């Protein structure tokens, strides 16, 4: 769809083409990410 | 002069005529960007460099490959403003032209084959402003040019490596631009060795054998063949006379029949000269001379094929006999004189065990691949891949060049790939250095060091994205179908763009900029480091590189450090310098000829400089002759001294070019120490814009250019006449010639009002200008937050005294009056924002609506139907500004509350609060807000209202735009017709479009009629597209995260006024902190009852010595005095000519000033308005080094009719009487800071805690407790406060039961203690036991 | 533990137990099946690897990272250095009832 | 001027080739140090008791009433070398190499530095500053070790 479009297709456009409704799109979109490891120093310097 | 100069003139006292007007300043960043983008045909850079380096790419067959043609970028979808609005990165889209070329492999390359010569979108690309920045999620951010060690070749030696030796070892290092590294090294044992990438050692000769190679040609190469001839019994041997040089004669070295030399006798230069003289090459010599010498080459008996002696074998006399017998009355041998040409090679060779080339190949493999079973092609392909493959290896012929020069070749270019001659020439040169001829390199010298600008790094990221591409490419090429597989059927732009993102948001350099101060931003652009990948680290780095090198001069400001662990690592450039195109530097210099300084220029390197001999601009010319004094301070060789006059190559231009900008702007600092200088220029950046724009009156001169080049302001892009004005926009008519013919020449500028600084401070613009006035191009039209008339205003100048007062300025501390507070002048603004989200939950959607339970209606009052605040409201902590609620479950409770609600009996809610509220401890003003809602989620009531308001406002603005434009063009429409007949009122009253029927001169004019028709339609068409595009731009909803249904946000307005604790400083180190404001009556004051503004403690100066602040003070009293002369003359309302004399006199006062000016040139109201501008005090420029002089402070305080001592009898605010002695008085220009108690101080009673450890938190933002270091505990170790110890160990921190106990006991009045045991203890014990041991407690 | 997005945060450790238990599962699973001991060896070397890396990740072999490419904090590391317990949170400590 | 004529003479000697370079180094550096000392005597005698004030008598002087000197004599702030910095030539300068430079400073803060003179001040300035930043860790490390024993 990107090649066809040249840009990012929307949840609705793919709700059409993937053949299922925006419920499940937005649903799965809520789900698919991973945990981010407490011990990361979001303090750029080693303080936090 | 120019218009804005005329309005306010700053005097100057530099006298040395400068040659140069400064360049543009941020040229470097924009140029690297340009380089990266710009379509280089041939010198491939950045993009084209990448595609060229990589493409074409083919498959495994010999049919199919992919072929570059060209590329293109598009316009951005989003303008700049919508991007930072939406929190969107700005960028441009990308197309590239690809040709899927294949070849008929049945044919040889029967190229009439499938071709998909088409175009491909992939990935947008963030882009630069016309100013430099990149916005990321609407976050203007900056990335900085770095320096690193230039590639190539670098030699050195360490002093003391083994303790028994305590001696030096010479060693080499080299790298390419790309690919693996390589290391030559000696040992103490006079042997070269080798390692790659610091792999383990090798005798270099192993690899030499690896190079298709034999020992024969070694010994041909490195050494001469010391030839013998056994002429039937006895040894005769050839001899160049200069082989025996400083050599002790072993035997009675003689001739045909002549002794030049006895045994044990040094062969002087004389005997060499005799030997030379008499043409004597061969000498009768003892056979014994040989034994110990080494054969040159493998010799055999031809019948045998067997070595009577192997090559690289010491010689003897049994072998002498044997060889003479075998048919050898000549013997080459190896030359060896440590004086002349001595042994290192054969040492390593006899050490070199690997017998054949293949032993070399395999052991080289085996170090390269230890454990792994060697095969032939493994090692072969391996070695060639390392340094003979174009792919994994390049020099970036800057390298290649450098290597020619490290070899002194003719050439400069080549491949990115080695040759063997290069290698051995390095080997030879290295051993030559070992012998003493030549040197090793230096460090901290700038020709060893190369920059890294942006497009370089962009390019690197780009091509590694092409790696992440090309793997998958190759597979799907060799594997998939060939006829059907489109070029983009394989393409994944995702890792490419994602890596662009990673670098743009996770690099060390991707950074938020400092727009608190145009100084701070612009210098932040002009910062440089050595950090990150291919960089260094604090704990690993040391001292020497932080320090100065002489060759910084003219190229680096040495003044510029952050006062922290980056003591010398960080540093910014200087002023007038430039880059070598390669990534090194240059600097201009005035050529000097015959004594005559040539005004020409040559941007010399760090390297050419030391050769020549070069002069200062401090010199006093002999009026276009030569230098006046014989002993001229010249410099060459990396050092300066005194030489004659015609003896000069070059000269400097100006006395500043060493400096940076914040370094440049401090006057008199030649009279001042450096520590206070650098911390001053540091604090010079941390400044804050005040409410208004007060200038200084002491200057340097450059500040105009800085007020320009940030791009913060408007400019006269083109001169013209002011057309229309507003407090948010201003229109100009462009001059006729500056107006292009196709163009209407009507510029506008819509102006940035109240707006967020990244450090949360207020932003505006305002016209410093009037209407109906001419303007020459480049003039500024609206000043900025910290600027005035195109010049800086970081602070405010005002009154001072230097004396103690009752302890109220004890240690650098400050006292002030109250008057300032009544003038509010050091008052400023801030901005504070908040936000909220409409999510969807498992249970349902979070609802945004005014409806709430348990409603203290007080704050509900200011909310609307949808639960939203009305604009112009005033608030404070805890107030409720947005009503959001959440689908809730239900709960249960204890019998006591059950009975409670049973007697109350309020009922039935299954929804929970999620409303937004002000932080406790804040109060501000409501200004502006915004909602984002999905394109697909319905736009709420006021959401539609706001977007309707926006379509209104925008459509109004664009209506006005095209309206005015269209009037501008209907001007032409009416004008062009008037001299063909006339329809004087037959034209006007009847409708406009029906003028096409009136009097017509049939021949030509109908084309005009239908061209009028054409433009009438064209214009409304252009508005139609404007309308539709803009309206869809406005109405299109939001690409919001999953669950995020819509969000509102809010911006406040807050001000803050002065209070003790708010730091304050000027430009001289002159810090200080406040203890008090003072009533005006308490002011000590003068005979004339004018009290003072500031008092200061004169203790510390003769130790810190920022003495320019004194001269400044003198001048600060001085300058204003003239403004008062004039101000009286204005109120007294005197005359033109009086002031005219007064003033031109005042200008043409100093000794030998460079600037020269007239009045009579100018007309009257010009005089009036500059006089209006100067009444507060005439401003002045002190060039920091060629400033004015005390004679011109004193001539001047005279004219002000003051004590030239500048020091006065004053009287006491409290007692009225005179003090002992006088005190110096005058004005200095002062600054206040970010460091301010309101954002700084904090208290923490009791609140949140940690989770694993139950411990109080840190940070005022989350109500942070203050940690105590353990040395604070050591304190009461030395005191013995066991109970406070207990307290602060246990109850304030960890013990839950303890903290609770204490809470309730205090509210009982009870001040009594109870311990528990810290949670962390047991936590450990558990962890320990998880590590798997039985720790345990021996209970009592 | 979660955040607003239903997007969570985890320790450095949980994967250690996860890999360990899974490799045990593989091991016992393959002991049901009477394979050659070559793979038995390979699995158990992975086992001891995971074990002593849990005890100390960056002691013995090339240290172990996540997607971070930062190495993973050992148990031992938590007891250790300044962010070890002793020096971090047992001797110096945040405190209630104070201000500045 | 005396110093200039003398270094010109020693220049002529080193040109002649009798005297060496390190000898000359010690010679020049010592005589500049003597020049600084003479300047110090000059300025101190010309400041500390520069004040002549008469009481019931022709002339007599006492301790000066100048602000700078009494700041030095109280021990509140200042010191003779610091007053020399503002007023006199202040000694000579060691480059970051650790060497010591042959040509000391001529003017002062009152008159105004040279380009090169301040460019030269930079070296030892930054040297002492990095030391300011980076001698303290030794102290704290040391300290907690010491107490860890005891």
């Amino acid at each position: 769809m990107l090649q066809e479009m040249g840009r990012e297709p929307t949840p609705e456009e793919l709700a059409e083409r993937m053949l299922m409704p925006e419920d499940k799109i937005r649903k799965v979109l809520k789900i698919a990410k991973e945990p981010i490891s407490m011990e990361t120093p979001i303090g750029d310097d080693e303080d936090s | 002069y120019s218009y804005t100069e005329k309005k306010r003139i700053r005097k100057d006292f530099g006298k040395r005529p400068q040659v140069l007007d400064v360049p543009y300043l941020l040229s470097i960043q924009l140029d690297s960007f340009q380089k990266f983008i710009e379509q280089d045909p041939e010198g491939q850079y950045g993009l084209e460099a990448a595609f060229r380096s990589v493409f074409p790419i083919q498959s495994y067959s010999g049919n199919s490959e992919l072929q570059y043609v060209s590329y293109r970028l598009g316009e951005p979808v989003f303008d700049v403003q919508e991007c930072q609005i939406r929190g969107v990165t700005y960028s441009a889209p990308l197309r590239v032209k690809l040709r899927l070329v294949i070849y008929e492999r049945e044919a040889p390359e029967g190229t009439v084959k499938d071709i998909k010569e088409q175009e491909v979108y992939m990935g947008e690309i963030p882009l630069m402003t016309d100013n430099g920045t990149f916005v990321i999620n609407g976050t203007e951010r900056v990335i900085v040019s770095q320096l690193h060690r230039s590639p190539g070749v670098f030699f050195d030696s360490d002093k003391g490596k083994t303790h028994s030796s305590g001696k030096v070892l010479y060693n080499a290092r080299i790298i390419p631009y790309r690919g693996s590294w390589l290391d030559f090294e000696f040992d103490p044992k006079d042997n070269l060795f080798v390692r790659i990438d610091r792999r383990r050692k090798l005798p270099a000769t192993i690899i030499l054998r690896a190079l298709n190679y034999t020992t024969e040609q070694i010994l041909d190469l490195f050494f001469e063949k010391v030839i013998f001839e056994i002429r039937d019994n006895k040894l005769q041997m050839e001899l160049v006379p200069e082989r025996l040089r400083g050599e002790t004669a072993s035997f009675d070295i003689e001739a045909n029949g002549k002794v030049y030399v006895e045994k044990g006798r040094r062969i002087t230069a004389r005997h060499i000269r005799q030997l030379e003289k008499d043409d004597v090459k061969l000498i009768e010599v003892p056979v014994e001379y040989i034994a110990g010498k080494v054969v040159a080459k493998d010799y055999i008996d031809e019948s045998t094929g067997e070595l009577i002696c192997a090559a690289n074998m010491e010689l003897s006399l049994d072998l002498l006999a044997k060889l003479s017998q075998s048919g050898h009355k000549r013997i080459e041998t190896l030359f060896t004189n440590d004086l002349d040409h001595g042994p290192y090679i054969s040492e390593t060779l006899r050490v070199d065990p690997t017998n054949d080339r293949l032993s070399a190949l395999v052991e080289i493999y085996r170090m390269m691949r230890p454990g792994e079973p060697p095969t032939r092609e493994a090692a072969e392909s391996l070695f060639e891949n390392l340094f003979f493959s174009e792919d994994r290896y390049d020099l970036s012929a800057v390298g290649r060049m450098k290597f020619n020069r490290s070899l002194l070749r003719e050439e400069i270019e080549g491949s990115g790939i080695l040759s063997k001659d290069d290698i051995i020439d390095v080997m030879k040169k290295l051993i030559d250095i070992r012998n003493g001829k030549g040197e090793v390199d230096d460090i901290d010298h700038l020709g060893n060091r190369r920059i890294r600008s942006v497009g370089e790094m962009a390019e690197n990221q780009f091509r590694v994205g092409l790696v992440r591409v090309e793997r998958a490419v190759k597979e799907r090429l060799s594997l998939g179908d060939l006829d059907t597989l489109m070029p983009q059927d394989m393409i994944n732009a995702k890792p490419i763009s994602a890596a662009v993102k990673e670098f743009f948001g996770s690099s060390q350099l991707s950074q938020f900029m400092d727009q608190n101060n145009p100084l701070s931003e612009i210098t932040h652009k002009r910062r440089i480091s050595a950090l990150g990948p291919g960089g260094l680290t604090r704990e690993r780095a040391g001292f020497e590189v932080r320090d100065v090198h002489p060759t910084h001069y003219g190229r680096v400001c040495p003044i510029e450090t952050p006062e922290g662990p980056n003591i010398g690592l960080i540093n910014s450039l200087s002023v007038y310098a430039q880059t070598n195109e390669y990534g090194f530097l240059e600097t201009p210099y005035r050529k000097v000829t015959d004594g005559v300084v040539t005004d020409e220029i040559h941007y010399l390197s760090a390297i050419e400089e030391g050769n020549y001999v070069i002069a200062q601009a401090n010199s006093n010319l002999d009026e276009e002759g030569h230098f006046v004094e014989d002993l001229v301070t010249c410099r060459s060789k990396g050092e300066s001294s005194l030489f004659s006059r015609d003896q000069v190559d070059y000269m400097d231009v100006s006395t500043q070019q060493v400096v940076s900008v914040g370094a440049s702007l401090i006057p008199f600092l030649e009279h001042d120490d450096a520590n206070r200088a650098l911390m001053g220029a540091n604090m010079q950046r941390q400044a804050v814009p005040t409410l208004r724009a007060d200038k200084p009156l002491v200057g340097t001169g450059m500040e105009r250019a800085v007020a320009v080049d940030s791009g913060v302001t408007a400019v006269a892009k083109r001169g013209g006449v002011v057309q229309y004005v507003d407090a948010s926009r201003i229109v100009i008519k462009v001059n006729e010639d500056e107006m292009y013919p196709g163009e209407a020449g009507i510029d506008i500028y819509n102006l940035t009002k109240y707006t967020r600084s990244n450090q949360n401070t207020c932003i505006n613009q305002m016209p410093c200008v009037s209407l109906g006035e001419p303007v020459e191009r480049g003039d500024v039209l609206a000043d900025g937050p910290s600027t005035d008339l195109g010049e800086l205003a970081l602070g405010q100048n005002m009154r001072v005294a230097f004396m103690p007062w009752n302890g109220y300025n004890f240690e650098d501390s400050i006292l002030v009056s109250e008057r300032v507070v009544q003038e509010d002048r050091f008052t400023t603004i801030h901005i504070q924002e908040l936000a909220c989200v409409s999510r969807d939950t498992k249970l349902g959607p979070e609802e945004i609506t005014a409806d709430i339970p348990n409603v203290g209606e007080a704050a509900l009052s200011k909310l609307d139907e949808s639960g939203i605040v009305y604009i112009g409201a005033e608030v404070t902590g805890g107030d409720i500004l947005v009503g959001k609620v959440t689908p809730k479950g239900e709960t249960q409770l204890t019998p006591e509350e059950k009975l409670l609600r049973a007697i109350f009996g309020e009922k039935a809610s299954d929804v929970k609060d999620s409303s937004l509220r002000v932080p406790n401890g804040v109060s501000g003003t409501v200004i502006d807000v915004q909602v984002f809602t999905r394109d697909g989620v319905e736009k709420d009531k006021r959401a539609l209202e706001i977007e309707e308001m926006q379509l209104k406002q925008a459509k109004k603005d664009l209506s006005e735009e095209l309206q005015i434009l269209e009037a501008g063009l209907f001007s032409r429409i009416r004008a062009v017709l008037v001299a063909g007949g006339v329809e004087a009122e037959k034209l006007d009253k009847l409708p406009r479009d029906r003028w096409l029927e009136l009097g017509l001169t049939d021949e030509e004019k109908q084309n005009q009629l239908e061209q009028l028709a054409e433009q009438y339609d064209e214009l409304k068409h252009e508005f139609e597209k404007k309308l539709e595009a803009k309206r869809r731009k406005i109405t299109q909803g939001d690409d919001l995260a999953p669950g995020v249904l819509k969000i509102v946000k809010v911006y406040l307005a807050v001000k803050r006024r002065i209070q003790p604790g708010d730091k304050m400083a000027g430009r001289h180190g002159n810090k200080g902190v406040i203890s008090k404001i003072n009533p005006i009556e308490d002011m000590p004051y003068d005979e004339n009852g004018t009290p003072v503004d500031i008092v200061l403690n004169p203790l510390g100066v003769p130790s810190r010595m920022n003495i320019g602040q004194i001269l400044e003070t003198h001048l600060g009293m001085a300058a204003k005095g003239i403004g008062d002369k004039i101000n009286a003359m204005l109120k007294q309302q005197q005359e033109v000519a009086k002031l005219r004399e007064f003033i031109q006199r005042a200008y043409d006062l100093g000794a030998d000033v460079r600037q020269k000016v007239d009045l009579s040139t100018f007309s009257d109201e010009e005089v009036m308005r500059l006089a209006e501008n100067l009444r507060k005090g005439m401003p002045i420029a002190t060039p920091v080094f060629d400033g004015a002089k005390e004679a011109e402070i004193k001539e001047l305080l005279k004219l002000g009719d003051l004590p030239t001592s500048g020091q006065i009898r004053l009287y006491d605010g409290r007692t009225g009487e005179q003090f002992e002695r006088p005190v110096t008085v005058g004005y200095m220009y002062m600054l206040k800071l970010n460091h301010l108690v309101d954002d700084k101080m904090h208290a923490r009673s009791t609140g949140s805690y940690s989770l694993v450890t139950q411990q109080p938190l840190g940070g005022k933002a989350q109500f942070g407790g203050q940690r105590f270091g353990e040395m604070e505990v050591w304190a009461l170790e030395a005191y013995g406060a066991a109970y406070t110890l207990q307290e602060m160990l246990t109850v304030k921190s960890d013990d839950v039961n303890g903290r609770t106990k204490m809470y309730k006991n205090i509210v009982d009045g009870n001040h009594q203690m109870e311990p528990g045991m810290p949670e962390s203890f047991n936590v450990l014990l558990k962890e320990i036991r998880s590590l798997g041991i039985n720790i345990e407690l021996e209970d009592e | 533990v979660p955040l607003d997005g239903g997007r969570f945060a985890t320790s450095d450790l949980n994967d250690l137990y996860r890999r360990v238990i899974n490799r045990n599962n593989r091991l016992k699973r393959l002991l049901d099946l009477a394979a050659p001991d070559i793979i038995v060896r390979n699995e158990k070397r992975m086992l001891q690897e995971a074990v002593d890396a849990l005890l100390d990740n960056g002691r013995r072999g090339r240290a172990i990272t996540g997607s971070n490419k930062r190495p993973l904090k050992s148990l031992a590391d938590m007891i250790k250095g300044k962010q070890g317990r002793f020096r971090q949170n047992l001797l110096g400590k945040r405190v209630d009832y104070s201000g500045r | 001027s005396e110093a200039e004529a003398e270094v010109a003479e020693i220049q002529e000697q080193f040109q002649s080739g009798l005297v060496t370079a390190g000898e000359r180094y010690n010679k020049v550096i010592d005589i500049w140090a003597a020049a600084n000392d003479r300047v110090s005597k000059a300025m101190m005698d010309n400041l500390q008791t520069e004040t002549v004030i008469n009481r019931d008598g022709q002339e007599e002087k006492q301790v000066s009433f100048n602000s700078i000197y009494m700041m030095a004599d109280s021990g509140a702030r200042g010191s003779a070398a610091q007053i020399r910095q503002l007023a006199g030539m202040r000694g000579l300068m060691a480059k970051p190499d650790g060497s010591i430079i042959e040509t000391p400073i001529t003017a002062n803060f009152r008159e105004g530095l040279n380009v090169l003179q301040y460019f030269i001040s930079t070296h030892g300035a930054r040297k002492g500053l990095a030391d300011t930043a980076l001698k303290t860790a030794n102290s704290g490390y040391l300290t907690r070790r010491l107490v860890d024993v005891a």
